[PDB]
């Protein structure tokens, strides 16, 4: 049911996008970038501005109206923290297929309540919060990532960080490789999409021949993914997976920037996650500068280049 | 964000959670008077610092132990005099210890049953979780390894709330009986509701117990607050002193800079928490020792590049700086200019290795390269790291 909506993650040229928090500083700036990148931003919403227009597009008071009036199959949220979970909740109630929440700062308690609702339905797929979004190189960009550094290709990339992911993407391009799709699931401890969600899509995507998983300390999503790959990416046709897990040098009990990047009560350590993934056949690049070269060698080794 | 024992015990009591009666005091006489006015058979005097381990601590006055029991109010005033204004070191504080400005004077209650009970949002469960154990008085991780069957869990439905039957079943698994079970069950509902109200990521009671006289009491407890709920938890956040925070860190926060000190000597300055951790990491992989993790955040103002730098240089232990910025949005020549402008106005005298990637990198390393300040340019992150390490060798 919730797992059904996983398919919504695969944004493409036909995905139509609306922006919640459309007239704000962040939403306006990033809707400008989406438009110049080629994304299909057709409208947006802001409280009390239904009727007005912005960036040459219609603005609505509700997502229900905009979803209806514009045919949007996806929403991106730049609504400030006190109202961002409200925003996610509204797009869920309007049954927007894909909701990308960029907004950092949403109280954790707010996300736990949003999830209760989220997991008991199957229309809406949520990525975030505190995430940079999703991008199908050349077809669609939802979020704040630099589109120009991306080049359509064969590596599906899933990640808990923003800039660290761009580093990775850049590295693949410095060795002529490409990304089929990139999902920044973000740095919060409670969110709508995890690693397993993306790996599933990557494993079933013929455009994706390799996968890069970028993780860090905190939680158990990396271990869960390790578990899913042992189970599902084994066999005469498994796809190569390369990973880098940040935070090896991180001290215990401290939030390292991301609210979810914390080692507490003996859990969340980077090495346990590396070890877990290795056991699932994941080739871990010990250095964050060698993710490009590492996955190039993997293809090279399978004569996939 | 952290609260002193007296602050959190008050917060708890104000929300129906049973805790020991207590007075707070800033001087030894106030402590003596507190103890008298308490009018109890026995009293506990406890130094107020954030770091755990007080009981096995030592004060710079000569006094061994941060927690003491006595019936004689007189002894409380005397003991307090050896604590106030002194430093208390414990296994969890730094070398020099921590200044004690206040002590708690509370009624010491006897304990017949010690149990563990916490409420947290488990990342595995998605939703609040009630974690208890009849074996209290002990580090929870320990009981889990020793007797994992003594650990009891109740998944709470955040939308329904905790059910009476969950509080009762847990109260019974903790070991409470008769009317005490009903009391424990209630204290539990109250702890859960407090958990939701103050936006805790966790409320940990230990020991969660009972007196021979018949009361269920939260003897000690620790609460972690969710930083993202600060805009709706003003009063609680205002009670945060920060007096026990690493100095550079309070300074960095002043500018929305997320700084975490490490003990190495190569400093970092990065944008993006993941990239920050990784940079501290790659430095270590190449035989270096990072001095800190520093995530500039995103809205990088010139003033922040300035403070970010001001805070790394001011650190005596810093012998070099690795700047790793991924431009994307903004174009590097801009970034490069703010780096030069700040380093000039700061007369940065320690070597700086700068790794800039994103847009206009070439020019940006020119603008950098045109400076004559101990700035060096790196082509990639591995190069950056190797250079920063060479720098301090
Ligand atoms: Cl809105």
């Amino acid at each position: 049911s919730y797992t059904a909506s996983r398919k919504h993650l695969y944004v493409d040229k036909n995905t139509k996008v609306i922006c919640q928090g459309f007239t704000g500083k962040q939403g306006t700036f990033h809707s400008q970038q989406a438009l110049e990148y080629g994304t299909n931003l057709v409208g947006g919403t802001t409280p009390g501005k239904g009727g007005k227009t912005h960036l040459g597009l219609p603005v609505f008071n509700t997502v229900k109206e905009a979803k209806e009036q514009t045919g949007a199959t996806a929403s991106v949220i730049y609504v400030p923290p006190p109202f961002a979970a409200a925003a996610i909740n509204e797009a869920i109630d309007a049954e927007v297929p894909l909701v990308v929440c960029i907004t950092e700062g949403i109280p954790q308690q707010d996300m736990v309540r949003v999830k209760h609702r989220l997991l008991r339905q199957g229309k809406t797929r949520l990525i975030g919060p505190n995430c940079p979004g999703v991008i199908n190189p050349g077809e669609c960009k939802i979020g704040i990532m630099p589109g120009h550094i991306h080049k359509k290709g064969r590596i599906g990339i899933v990640s808990r960080s923003g800039t660290l992911t761009y580093e990775a993407v850049h590295q693949t391009t410095q060795v002529g490789l490409g990304q089929s799709l990139c999902v920044g699931i973000g740095g919060d401890p409670f969110n709508g999409t995890d690693f397993t969600d993306c790996l599933e899509i990557f494993l079933n995507d013929p455009a994706t021949e390799g996968i890069i998983l970028i993780g860090e300390i905190g939680g158990n999503a990396e271990e869960n993914a390790a578990e899913f790959l042992k189970q599902h990416n084994s066999g005469p046709k498994s796809k190569p997976v390369v990973s880098f897990i940040a935070g090896l040098t991180a001290p215990p009990g401290r939030r390292m920037g991301h609210a979810g990047a914390i080692i507490a009560g003996g859990k969340g350590g980077a090495k346990e996650k590396i070890t877990a993934l290795q056991s699932a056949g994941v080739v871990v690049s010990m250095s964050p500068a060698q993710l490009g070269t590492t996955i190039y060698k993997e293809f090279e080794k399978r004569k996939m280049l | 964000m952290n609260l002193q024992e007296y602050q959190s015990k008050k917060l708890m009591s104000d929300n129906g959670v049973k805790v020991q009666r207590f007075f707070v005091a800033d001087t030894a006489n106030e402590a003596l008077e507190a103890a008298k006015r308490l009018n109890a058979k026995e009293i506990v005097l406890k130094a107020q610092i954030l770091a755990g381990g007080r009981g096995k601590g030592v004060f710079s006055s000569g006094l061994k132990g941060g927690v003491h029991l006595t019936k004689d109010p007189e002894v409380v005033g005397q003991l307090a005099k050896q604590m106030i204004g002194y430093n208390l070191a414990t296994k969890q504080t730094p070398k020099e210890g921590v200044k004690v400005n206040k002590v708690m004077v509370a009624e010491a209650l006897d304990i017949s049953r010690e149990t563990y009970l916490a409420i947290l949002m488990d990342r595995s469960c998605n939703g609040p979780v009630l974690v208890g154990s009849p074996q209290g008085g002990v580090d929870i991780e320990e009981v889990a390894a020793s007797n994992p069957e003594l650990i009891f869990k109740e998944q709470i439905d955040i939308i329904e709330g905790i059910k009476d039957s969950q509080a009762q079943r847990m109260a019974e698994n903790l070991g409470f009986l008769g009317p005490l079970q009903n009391q424990a069950a209630d204290q539990i509902k109250k702890l859960y509701n407090l958990f939701l109200k103050i936006d805790a990521t966790q409320v940990e009671v230990n020991p969660f117990g009972e007196t021979p006289e018949g009361q269920v009491v939260c003897f000690d407890a620790k609460i972690n607050f969710d930083d993202n709920a600060e805009f709706r938890q003003k009063d609680i956040f205002a009670m945060d002193d920060k007096s026990e925070n690493e100095p550079i860190e309070n300074e960095a926060a002043k500018y929305d800079l997320k700084y975490i000190g490490l003990d190495g000597n190569i400093a970092c300055f990065v944008n993006g928490a993941g990239l920050a951790m990784a940079t501290c990491d790659i430095i270590f992989l190449n035989g270096g020792k990072p001095a800190n993790f520093l995530d500039l955040g995103g809205g990088v103002k010139e003033s922040q590049v300035y403070q970010a730098f001001k805070l790394l240089t001011a650190d005596p232990k810093v012998e070099a700086i690795l700047v790793n910025i991924f431009g994307g949005i903004v174009n590097c020549a801009i970034i490069a200019n703010g780096i030069t402008k700040a380093c000039r106005e700061l007369e940065l005298k320690v070597p700086l290795v700068v790794r800039l990637e994103g847009t206009n990198v070439h020019e940006a390393q020119n603008i950098l390269t045109n400076s004559g300040l101990p700035i060096t340019s790196a082509v990639d992150l591995e190069d950056a790291a190797k250079k920063a390490v060479a720098s301090v060798t």
